[PDB]
């Protein structure tokens, strides 16, 4: 509406930054301060600034006022390619992206190299932010000619815009990059050198990038004990319960799509980070508007899975606050103890999984934790009536998650839950199976194959190898 | 081309004649499909041209855990496919898909690469094998019939290749005094260089810390313009110390040395001369 003013383009990018005819050293250098300086006061207006700004953006692509920049950062005698670069920041939208993509890796990469001017690093270190972004290719050409390392390189600087640009670079390739790119990253030890971002006292900012950064690096596991090795991974906890996304909260639904596996992931700092941005971005939505877009990019389940089994209290803070601003019922965290669960308790679990429409069937044949911990998939087709062969898949994920998380107390004698846990993570589910059948630490080195598929209900073949050469091995 | 492509000049050229011909153009599809949803799931469905089959995966909530492992019982049965040969066509795409995604949120020894190497066409088997807990380390172990019931390998001619490929398989030294706020950035850059030079480093994350002292074999003290004039930790660590009297080094940043802690010598820092004052310091301690 008011911005359509300023579309007609009262100044003409001023005369086309003055015909390109400028010619002297001054003339370029005062021509671009000014349609910079124009550009910010178009940007900093309330609520269509956004807008317009796109807009200008647009107008100089079809100008070529971007080949004229990508042809300004090469004069020598020209020293202050720092406006040059320093325009081409604002300028830079996807659109724009797309074209300095195309053409740009080698002028911009080679600028790389200019390590010493901090007024043109603190630009060219937005590029590369900005530049990351883009597509896997894009990523990949840059960490492999160098952009990486000019990142890398500028962790040792104090400029709080470059610091907070090097960190939101990082952020930016581990997200958008593939197993390579994150392998090449951790080779070059960038989990240690986030170590002076994240452990910061003058600003948060960069402290929370380097944190996100980090935690996306942690959600790898070819590269988690290297993370692990660098000592970064002790400052996300402290942090995320010291901050507060109230008030800091001041994305898109394919960034969100890059949080989300934050959400579901075994790690309690990957997790605390999601969670944190989570309700910071849900805040800034809610209050902006409304809008369900949480729904379909599936948020709403994995903060119900983090606050059921949560054993966390600042994840439990950071979710419930969530869930409570997206409008949504808060599921209680559930009893650890499981084989002592009752029909309430076997009523509230499937209530909190999803699986609210096979509940009447459940408790009409008076399901308990004990009858829980041992059901069978011919039992769940033919008398609870789950006659689809993949939601039966579904309960079973459910169940062992649950089977995973439980308190087996009063069942094992001799502990035998911490021996499978050892041997795998993973096999701890099966500790009610080989309980109910009489059999603990010093009984396990007379089992046979036969017996662990018909009475403990061991399916998986490679399971039950593993679990009978780890057990002959206890002599 | 235009959905599982890496290049922007092919998918650039392949969105042009997409456009130049009318019709809607494909958005690529995320490579990590172990994290997939439902809506990105009845996203590839739509591309694929199996539109048809869409409400069912939709009823049966289908996510990228489950479309990864989809047997024919359950095509046949659940969502509706009665024709042999559709089947035919559906896991098809499916293993195109299997073959473009990326098992990193799952895969812990990169054994995708491992079957990679062996043939391009096995690299569809990586989720199968490490939804079963399995890796570089065990592959040596693995028999037929576990490769076929359990990671569903169907092919015999395959299964053998890769047994037979799988059988050819065969204290803290330095410690860190500084002042909040004043040479924390110091102290993390300190920290940072002599971690990457192969000294291992104990830095206060925020009595046992004294016994952390204890257990160094040297100690580090930075100079921050303004420190000393507060006196404390600084003091309780720095007399903890000279009880033992081990390499204690001040590096001099600002300090103009306003007891008996002040006859040792050190090195000043520069700021932008670096990888030289670490080079001084490697060799004083």
């Amino acid at each position: 509406v008011q911005d359509a003013l300023e579309r007609a383009l009262p100044e003409l990018q001023q005369a086309l930054s003055a015909l390109k005819q400028a010619g002297g050293a001054r003339a370029v250098g005062a021509g671009l301060a000014e349609v910079f300086q124009l550009v910010e006061e178009a940007w900093l207006l309330p609520a269509v600034g956004r807008e317009v700004a796109q807009g200008l953006c647009d107008a100089i692509r079809l100008d070529g006022g971007l080949d004229l920049l990508l042809r300004l950062l090469q004069a020598p005698e020209l020293e202050t390619r720092v406006q040059a670069a320093r325009l081409l920041e604002q300028i830079l939208v996807a659109e724009n992206r797309d074209r300095v993509a195309r053409i740009g890796l080698g002028v911009i990469l080679n600028l790389a190299k200019e390590r010493e001017p901090v007024e043109l690093a603190r630009s060219v270190a937005g590029i590369l932010e900005h530049m990351f972004k883009h597509s896997e290719e894009t990523c990949q050409r840059l960490v492999a000619a160098g952009g990486l390392d000019a990142v890398l390189y500028w962790c040792r600087r104090t400029d709080p815009a470059l610091l907070r640009h090097c960190a939101l670079a990082l952020g930016n390739c581990a997200l958008h990059g593939g197993q390579a790119v994150q392998r090449r990253m951790v080779e070059k030890r960038a989990a240690e050198w986030l170590f002076p971002l994240a452990f910061s006292k003058e600003d948060e900012l960069l402290r929370l990038h380097a944190c996100l950064a980090v935690a996306v690096l942690a959600t790898n596991k070819e590269v988690e004990r290297e993370v692990e090795r660098s000592g970064t991974l002790a400052l996300v906890e402290p942090l995320v319960a010291s901050l507060d996304p109230g008030r800091f909260a001041r994305r898109g639904p394919d960034d969100l799509q890059r949080l989300v596996p934050l959400l579901d992931s075994n790690r309690l700092e990957a997790q605390c980070i999601g969670a944190f941005y989570l309700c910071a971005e849900a805040a800034i939505k809610s209050l902006q508007g409304k809008t369900k877009v949480f729904s379909d990019i599936g948020a709403i389940q994995s903060l119900k899975r983090l606050v059921s089994y949560s054993t966390n209290g600042t994840k439990s803070a950071l979710a419930k606050r969530a869930l409570r601003l997206l409008g949504e019922e808060v599921p209680r965290p559930i009893l650890p103890s499981v084989p002592s669960w009752k029909e309430a308790e076997v009523q509230t679990w499937l209530q909190q999984i999803g699986f609210s429409k096979y509940c009447e069937s459940f408790r009409e044949q008076q399901v308990d934790g004990d009858l829980l911990l041992r059901l069978t998939e011919e039992e769940l087709q033919t008398d609870l009536g789950m006659k689809s062969g993949i939601t039966r898949k579904r309960f079973f994920r459910e169940l062992t998650e649950l089977k995973t998380f439980a308190n087996y107390s009063t069942c094992d004698r001799s502990n035998l839950a911490d021996w499978l846990g050892s041997l795998d993570p993973r096999f701890r589910q099966y500790t009610y199976g080989l309980v109910s059948c009489g059999l603990d630490r010093s009984l396990l080195h007379r089992v046979s194959e036969q017996q662990l598929l018909e009475d403990c209900g061991i399916h998986l073949g490679v399971h039950r190898a593993r679990i009978l050469t780890a057990a002959r091995e206890m002599l | 081309l235009v959905s599982y492509s890496t290049n922007g000049t092919k998918s650039a050229l392949a969105k042009r004649a997409l456009r130049l011909l009318g019709e809607e153009v494909p958005r690529p599809i995320l490579p990590s499909v172990p994290s997939w949803k439902e809506a990105e799931v009845q996203t590839w469905l739509q591309q694929i041209g199996f539109s048809k089959y869409c409400e069912s995966f939709r009823e049966q909530q289908v996510d990228g855990d489950l479309l990864l492992r989809l047997t024919e019982e359950e095509l046949q049965t659940d969502l509706g496919m009665k024709s042999g040969i559709t089947r035919k066509r559906f896991f098809r795409e499916l293993t195109e898909l299997k073959t473009f995604a990326n098992y990193s949120t799952c895969d812990r020894s990169n054994l995708a690469d491992w079957l990679g190497s062996l043939d391009p066409r096995f690299r569809q088997y990586t989720y199968g094998l490490v939804s079963c807990g399995l890796d570089r380390s065990l592959l040596h172990r693995v028999s037929e019939q576990q490769l076929l019931e359990d990671c569903g390998i169907h092919l015999g001619v395959h299964r053998a290749r890769i047994l037979t490929a799988a059988r050819e398989m065969l204290t803290p030294d330095v410690f860190i005094s500084y002042r909040r706020n004043s040479g924390s950035q110091l102290a993390s850059l300190l920290k940072v260089h002599l971690q990457l030079h192969g000294f291992s480093v104990f830095i206060d994350v925020e009595d046992k810390l004294i016994q952390s002292v204890m257990g160094a074999r040297n100690f580090v003290l930075v100079l921050s313009p303004g420190a000393l004039d507060k006196c404390d930790w600084v003091h309780k660590e720095i007399v903890t110390a000279l009880s033992c009297g081990k390499n204690i080094v001040p590096i001099i940043d600002g300090f103009e040395w306003p007891q008996a802690v002040l006859t040792f010598n050190g090195i000043k820092w520069s700021h932008e001369y670096q990888e030289a004052t670490i080079e001084k310091i490697i060799r004083f301690l």
